[PDB]
């Protein structure tokens, strides 16, 4: 009995909708750190300190290749790298903030783009 | 205004 939510849940609808996300959300000037994976050892201890490093490469990444089938997929992923950029790097860094910043922008992406749901 | 390095942090020496 509804119809006005905008929620993609298709893994073509969020492939590319968020294929637009991710696109805005990498394209963001606190998307540097992210927009592609680290040098692995750029970050000294990376693999070591981040468990799961994901960026908006490898976010596009899977998103080429219509991973996302899920906007969590997308979701955590992203959020894989604010998260990761959270975890290892520290508030101060130019990355961490940029994490909480893009996170905050990505935010406002998905949600318009009925992705956050999690 | 594109950063190369990955200002080596540290959280879990």
């Amino acid at each position: 009995g509804s119809h006005m939510s905008k929620e993609p849940r298709d893994p073509d609808q969020l492939y590319s909708t968020l294929k637009s996300i991710l696109q805005q959300v990498k394209s963001h000037q606190s998307a540097w750190p992210f927009m592609e994976p680290v040098k692995r050892t750029e970050a000294p201890g990376y693999y070591e300190v981040i468990r799961f490093p994901m960026d908006l490469k490898t976010m596009s990444e899977r998103l080429k290749n219509r991973y996302y089938v899920s906007k969590k997929l997308f979701m955590a992923d992203l959020q894989r790298v604010f998260t990761n950029c959270k975890e290892y790097n520290p508030p101060e860094s130019e990355y961490y903030k940029c994490a909480n910043i893009l996170e905050k922008f990505f935010f406002s992406k998905i949600k318009e783009a009925g992705l956050i749901d999690k | 205004s594109t950063g190369g390095v990955k200002k080596p942090h540290r959280y879990k020496c």
